[PDB]
């Protein structure tokens, strides 16, 4: 119902485990928000990404350790 | 020249754990990154990429309003400031 094509459940029956890890894929309800927004914000050229995470900040972490600033007072 | 990148766990446990651990858990440090800016940087990445949705995140089970207003502390063992391969980003002190 609702879904017929694309995305499969994976494994359903099991009694004797051998690998322990490997049911079908990753995430069940978080895949919608993750895929939609994480791929929506992507504007760089690549298409085939294997490892996520490389850069985050440069001016925020380097300016705080190089030049200390006071807050409130 | 080289960057030291590591994986962090910010509140993640049984929800969005592997999702953000594989997508936004590898940050660059040792090139001038601290712990306070580390908590604010992880909070900013998750709040910048995941927050623009809200539609699925609010019925999902999380509030998403305590991740942008409330900050977490980063520790490695018991409660010390050190840089390791896997750091723990969670709340430990009392709330005022």
């Amino acid at each position: 119902r609702n879904s017929s094509r694309n995305s499969t459940p994976g494994s359903s029956r099991g009694t004797s485990p051998a690998r322990m890890a490997g049911n079908g894929g990753d995430a069940a309800l978080a895949l919608l928000l993750l895929d939609r927004l994480n791929q929506l914000e992507s504007k760089m050229s690549g298409k085939g990404q294997q490892q996520q995470g490389q850069t985050v900040t440069k001016k925020s972490a380097a300016e705080a350790s190089k030049k200390p600033r006071q807050k409130r007072t | 020249q080289g960057y030291k990148s590591v994986n962090i766990t910010f509140e993640l446990d049984e929800r969005i754990d592997k999702v953000l651990n594989e997508k936004c858990s590898a940050y660059t440090v040792e090139l001038g990154t601290e712990v306070n800016e580390f908590a604010c940087v992880v909070a900013d990445a998750v709040i910048k990429t995941l927050q623009p949705v809200s539609e699925l995140l609010t019925p999902l089970g999380i509030d998403l309003d305590e991740w942008s207003m409330a900050t977490y502390y980063l520790f490695d063992e018991s409660g010390e400031f050190k840089l390791a391969s896997h750091m723990y980003c969670s709340f430990y002190p009392p709330d005022e």
